[PDB]
């Protein structure tokens, strides 16, 4: 094939009388393309790389292949490009094989219902909004925020999950970066090896630097990294961060290759491109392979608007929402979860029955002081049946606090959560804190932590000590 | 070998070629122009043809006019006789001192530095201005963001940062001006000049600036390559001499209008809402070689203008991914009078993490978050209570947060000439224990202004000293006073009689050097021939 | 089907002409049968494809530029925007219904020049040299280049001289200066004309007293303004006397298009010949959202792609040079200044519409004219909060300059006090009083259309409401007493601070005095 027009990453070339729709073509000068549109005459060709080398009457050659990635095991530990080609300077991906980033996803009856679940140590996101082995919840927020946060500190719960558990049901993360720095992912590659968790990480990040086409390809080849994960069996956690990159990535190429704009111009087929990725991770059920894949988008908002257009793509085809807040994150609720605004479409059924019996009221406890949280700043009281509802939600407040980078296990965050809806709080004031929230988790004998892991549940052969063990808070600092 | 212009629409111009044609942004030359004009190729029309942008204006090419390949991207003179220059986009003197005194031309058009030769250890980049180095501490080599609206006092912070840290640092620094006025680039080059970071004579070798301006008169193929050319000249001093070098690039904003400008005029359909469809691979190309790698550093500090305070424009909302520390500038803050008028809320920055700084620099800076958040969440409600019912504990994180609003101001080196106080350059610990006094309640007993426009802790016990004092001052009304004849004052008509004499003449002096021609009554027009000849009566 | 089969199909490989020897014995005798339906082959002259509505498309003409006037065969003149490939698209300044398709088109070679120089002061030329004024051809002047691009680093100087308006709303809160870039942005029939217009009386009574060397001489600039109006503004120009020093373009939104997008950069040629020889100059770009409005007008008929609002892409570039060419230069060009004033009106109140957002951005200083403040009784209605400028000291009256500082802080607490009058508290004597002195400083601060008061009264009219002599004033009758400040205090005592500049305590003694000794007529 040869070039007539080639500018901006766009190449039009001219021939190939056999393309495919999707086809990975080659140039001359080592830098590879897709043809993604196909013409009468010529044939529009993306271009996965700088643009700056190919003059007209330059050659492609067909691959004959559509565009694939080298999936499987050797990828974990790697940074690679969306292509498949590894950037980390760590030479090649041994033991990988390639295959197809796009194929159709599973059916109906490939499918089972979401039962047991994921648990990624932001408490706030696992008692409130809670989350599924194979299930899509949306980190939408504004920038600044902590997105990024409810992602890593998932991430580095699993590497604190799973030297703890069994072979099979291991956390594997693919935290694909779209459109983030060349130097945020240098700090990101040092969290995943400095915790220890780059056994079990593969960094994908098609950064802001590289051209069109790679973050559009990223979240694709990023699931189908998730691809291998789910019918070898094993649980993995898929993670795309600022998807709303990936439509500046599709809206970039569009608008070059003259498809017709629609809505903010956007092409008009970019929620069907949103849709193909967002349902492919699932649950595959007990005859085709019974491993999962659970997938968290990232939107960035502007101001809060939940209404934008790609915004209402992505919330449409995903379940539910982690909205995170800019304004009411400096008001110490971290991560700033609007409970009101926050829901995930499972709720308590799919949730580890430890926090059931416990979530089943922490949501209805959280709407009595959502509907009076225009009280707390008003110092003339009403009848103590809202102002202790007032304290009940301001000690839900600091209860929610998770401190950066340190994801807490999974059955700490059950008990402590009982140590403030059953009423065991700190009913001394404000200026000892730090003695007051840290002294149920650590004060109490780490035997119940273990029983309440196997059992799934606070067998009634554990409450009495359950309650005998918040009784005896020390708190040696008052 | 060579081409002609075939086509002229505006600032993009259209180049034929005979064979051969040139490599996506390579530079072209027009011979029999005014000045020397460099054509920057951006995409091939398909008929053996390339189109342009052009670094100045194209008023003036004919259609077919004779232009050369030089076969390579813009070549700017980089080397350390480059200190002390006024550098335009193509490698020009602007400053009218014979060429550059440099060598080794390179191309200012190249790939990103690779991922592999990346930094990761932070270091916090103390400058002196209190709202910075509490509530977004910068990073040494990292990436410094500005936005705001036009009128917030977004420049006048960037002169003040090149006192603070481009002085103090004694090695090389650039100052990148992308599309600015030309009054903030005139007079920033007298205010180096007598501060001595240019110098002029035969110590050229000894400064420690280079200015790239692409201000806002020229056409958008100036505006949009400047921020490149003030860049390659800093990954210049990067990785050949090791030095750190301070970036102080001017209106990125203007970078990203400046391709926009002319992206729909290279046959491309507009984007979300009237922005280029490929700002993406623009800025995102254009950031991430802004980085500090293993082999130097590089300290980047960005300006840019935002639209009428609003973040949901795409143009500054790819921006806010690619930047580091934030000093988000509101103009609510500044229309209460505060300068520096930095959003405690938006501003933030990712140096501020206790398992970096340490423990007694995050938990005061989050300390004014709780009583910045909850002083807006308030201050809707004080219009309609006005603070009496609060029963006394929500009067106190209020009474001090209005102290804290005017302890983020300090009085500017470079704004003192229209201010009158005195600028401070403030040190980091001194005032971090001194923003935890006024958050615990240590000052307290003062009043409200004395927080205002001053220093460390010493400054602000000393505002209420001298107000104190002033609150029992002009407590007298007698007599004894200055409106009296008595001790000093002459008449009213003593006065002038020492004024001097000033002539007036009355016909203004404008017919000295005005060459007072003759113009043709009837329009001068050519013939087919060429020759000047009158018109042809004839319709 | 390349390029090469074209180079192939250069070589001959036809293989017998059994009809070339025959169809060029026809060919002559054809084209001579036929030869009146020929117009001749036209090279560098030029001949009109298509024509309408001031966007002539025109064949040929090899020999053209970008931005070269061209004369149509009617007398009509023109100018190349772009130049297509085989066609050269042609704006039309005029009226365009004479042009067929067919008529010839002829360069004139230079790019557009507009005739400068002194001769024109009095003159009111529009956008093209002609005079309108009914005075005939201009004498003793020039033509220069309209397309000149600004001033360059080296060639600016920092800003020293204040220009002073004759408006104490101005002068005191926003400082001005004389190389620079005022905004005037409000709504529509709100006193943007107004401001303007008090500056360049000011300048013409100020101007018989300044010693050839701070005599700012003024450009008009009419763009779209109704023709009855032209006539009122020359007949206030006249009636004063301001003419002599007075020069006007006046584009009428009765012409063309481009006639209108040429009159803000012919009004700038004509005030950068007042920088380039020493004087300082006066340029006001009235109604520069209708000059955008005439430049959107040429491009989208010229087949040129729309984006903001269907205005076109460098429609910031054409603000930017427009307004860049203003300056103040160093001292070795002369050290003549110009000063800008554009004017934009707001689209019932969008600071973010499309062309504000560029001119917020040029400009140095802004001037926001709300139609609220305008029914407050505050005339000129001057926003304070959202005014900024640039240079600020260095930029007022230098005795003003310490008072202004006792005015604007002063003003900044009361803006935020004026709206919290929801509950009826005046607590501990500092809530009433911040809201009696900003109350009276608003009274203080208006005045009449077209009333030019010297700074020498102003800043005595600045003292009366920094200091006492005000205390016991009702907020009914300043404007009625201010005057009675004015008249009664020694007519002496304004010359001696003009010619001293500076709040000496040497003529503190005095204006402490005066001010006792003036009697207000508010009770
Ligand atoms: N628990 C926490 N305590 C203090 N700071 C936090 C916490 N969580 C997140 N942050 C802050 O969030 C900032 C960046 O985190 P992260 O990248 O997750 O945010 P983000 O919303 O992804 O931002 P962006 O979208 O701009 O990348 C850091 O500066 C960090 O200080
Ligand atoms: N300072 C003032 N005092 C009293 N009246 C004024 C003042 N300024 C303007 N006006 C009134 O406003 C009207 C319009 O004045 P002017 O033309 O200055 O406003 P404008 O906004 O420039 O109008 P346009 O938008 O039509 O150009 C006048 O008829 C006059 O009655
Ligand atoms: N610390 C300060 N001291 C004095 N003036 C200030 C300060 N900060 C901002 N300003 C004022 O803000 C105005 C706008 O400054 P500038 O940076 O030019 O705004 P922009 O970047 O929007 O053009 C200046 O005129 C300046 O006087
Ligand atoms: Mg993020
Ligand atoms: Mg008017």
């Amino acid at each position: 094939g040869r070039v007539l027009s080639v500018g901006d990453g766009i190449a039009r070339v001219y021939g190939l009388k056999s393309v495919q729709a999707g086809e990975l073509v080659c140039f001359d000068s080592g830098v590879k393309g897709m043809a993604l549109n196909l013409q009468a005459d010529h044939v529009g060709v993306v271009v996965f790389g700088n643009d700056s080398v190919i003059h007209q009457g330059d050659l492609v050659y067909r691959t004959g292949q559509i565009v694939n990635v080298p999936i499987g095991p050797g990828t974990l530990g790697r940074v690679t490009d969306g292509l498949g080609q590894p950037i980390d300077g760590k030479g090649p991906l041994t033991n990988v094989r390639s295959s197809l980033v796009e194929v159709k996803a599973p059916g109906i009856i490939a499918r089972q219902s979401v039962r047991e679940p994921l648990f990624t140590g932001v408490k706030a996101v696992d008692a409130l909004v809670p989350i599924g082995r194979g299930q899509r919840e949306l980190i939408i927020g504004d920038r600044q925020t902590g997105k990024t946060a409810v992602a890593i500190d998932a991430i580095i719960h699993q590497k604190n999950c799973n030297e703890q558990v069994p072979k099979a049901q291991r956390v594997y993360c693919v935290y694909v970066a779209v459109g983030q720095k060349r130097s945020t992912v240098a700090q990101l590659v040092k969290l995943f090896t400095q915790t220890g968790a780059m056994r079990y990480t593969i960094m994908v990040s098609a950064t802001a630097s590289d051209a069109a086409p790679l973050q559009f390809l990223a979240p694709y080849s990023g699931c189908a990294m998730a691809e291998y994960f789910r019918d070898t069996g094993k649980h993995g956690l898929i993670i795309y961060d600022d998807l709303s990159k990936q439509s500046v990535a599709y809206r970039q190429m569009s608008l070059l290759l003259r498809r017709p704009p629609g809505r903010e111009a956007f092409p008009g087929d970019v929620f069907y491109l949103h849709s193909r990725l967002l349902e492919r991770a699932a649950k595959l059920s007990k005859e085709l392979g019974g491993g999962s894949l659970t997938a968290f988008p990232v939107i960035e908002t502007q101001a809060g608007d939940v209404s934008a257009y790609i915004a209402t793509n992505v919330i449409s085809i995903t379940d539910g929402q982690i909205f995170l807040e800019t304004e009411l994150f400096y008001k110490g609720i971290r991560p700033a979860l609007n409970v009101g605004l926050s829901v995930s479409r499972v709720g308590s059924a799919a949730q580890f029955p430890g926090m059931k019996q416990v979530a089943g009221t922490l949501k209805l406890e959280l709407a009595q002081y959502r509907e009076v949280a225009a009280f707390a700043q008003f110092g003339s009281d009403l009848d103590a049946a809202t102002q202790y509802v007032l304290e009940r939600g301001a000690r839900l407040t600091e209860m929610l606090k998770q401190k950066q980078f340190a994801p807490i296990p999974i059955e700490r965050q059950t008990v402590a959560v009982y140590a403030a809806t059953k009423g065991f709080l700190d009913k001394v004031r404000v200026q000892d804190i730090v003695a007051a929230e840290e002294a149920v988790i650590s004060q109490v004998n780490p035997a119940v932590f273990k029983i309440l892991k196997a059992n799934g549940k606070i067998t009634p052969a554990l409450d009495a000590h359950l309650k005998a063990e918040l009784r005896k808070v020390k708190l040696p600092g008052a | 070998d060579a081409g002609y212009v075939s086509q002229v629409i505006g600032p993009v111009v259209d180049v034929r070629f005979d064979g051969e044609l040139p490599s996506i942004l390579s530079s072209l030359e027009v011979e029999g122009h005014s000045v020397r004009l460099v054509l920057e190729v951006a995409q091939h029309m398909g008929d053996n043809t390339v189109r342009c942008i052009a670094m100045d204006s194209t008023d003036g090419l004919v259609r077919g006019q004779k232009v050369v390949d030089t076969g390579s991207p813009i070549k700017v003179p980089v080397g350390r006789g480059t200190l002390g220059r006024i550098m335009n986009v193509i490698g020009e003197p602007v400053d009218e001192q014979g060429p550059i005194d440099a060598a080794d031309i390179w191309s200012i058009h190249r790939e990103a530095p690779e991922f592999t030769e990346q930094s990761t250890e932070q270091e916090i980049l103390v400058t002196g201005i209190k709202v910075v180095d509490l509530l977004a501490p910068y990073q040494r080599g990292g990436k410094i963001g500005l936005f705001g609206g036009a009128g917030v006092g977004k420049t006048v912070l960037i002169m003040e940062l090149i006192n603070n840290v481009a002085k103090a640092h004694g090695g090389f620094s650039v100052f990148a001006g992308v599309g600015e006025r030309t009054r903030e680039g005139n007079d920033l080059y007298r205010e180096m000049i007598e501060s001595g970071v240019i110098k002029l004579g035969a110590e050229r070798g000894n400064s420690k600036c280079t200015l790239v301006y692409g201000q806002m008169n020229e056409p958008p193929g100036a505006r949009a390559r400047v921020a490149l050319t003030g860049l390659t000249v800093a990954e210049y001093f990067r990785d050949i001499e090791g030095q750190d070098v301070l970036l102080f690039v001017d209106n990125i904003f203007r970078f990203t209008q400046a391709n926009s400008e002319v992206s729909a005029l290279l046959g491309r359909i507009p984007s979300a809402v009237g922005y280029q469809p490929t700002l993406a691979t623009d800025l995102g190309g254009l950031q991430e070689r802004i980085t500090t790698t293993t082999k130097g550093s590089i300290t980047s500090v960005q300006a840019v203008y935002v639209p009428a305070d609003d973040l949901t424009d795409p143009a500054p909302a790819t921006t806010f991914a690619h930047l580091d520390a934030t000093t988000v500038l509101s103009r609510s803050i500044a229309e209460l009078g505060i300068y520096p008028a930095v959003d405690p809320l938006d501003s933030t920055s990712r140096m501020l993490n206790p398992n970096v700084i340490g423990a007694e620099h995050y938990n005061v800076a989050r300390g004014v978050q709780k009583v910045l958040q909850d002083y807006k969440n308030l201050q809707d409600i004080i219009a309609i209570l006005g603070m009496d019912e609060l029963s006394e504990e929500d009067k106190l994180t209020v009474a001090r947060a209005r102290k804290i609003q005017r302890f983020l101001s300090q009085p500017f080196q470079v704004a003192e000439v229209f201010t009158g106080t005195p600028g401070k350059y403030v040190d980091l610990a001194d005032t971090i224990s001194g923003f935890q006094g006024v958050l615990t309640g240590k000052y307290d007993d003062l009043p409200e202004m004395a927080f205002y426009m001053v220093g460390d802790i010493k400054e602000v016990k000393e505002k209420a000293d001298k107000m104190a004092k002033d609150i029992a001052s002009r407590k007298e009304a007698d007599n004894k006073k200055v409106s009296e004849e008595l001790k000093d004052i002459p008449s009213l008509d003593k006065l002038v009689s020492e004024i001097k004499e000033v002539v007036i003449e009355e016909d203004d002096g404008l017919e000295e050097d005005f060459k007072a021609e003759a113009l043709s009554s009837e329009t001068v027009v050519l013939n087919e021939e060429g020759k000047s000849v009158p018109l042809p009566k004839k319709n």
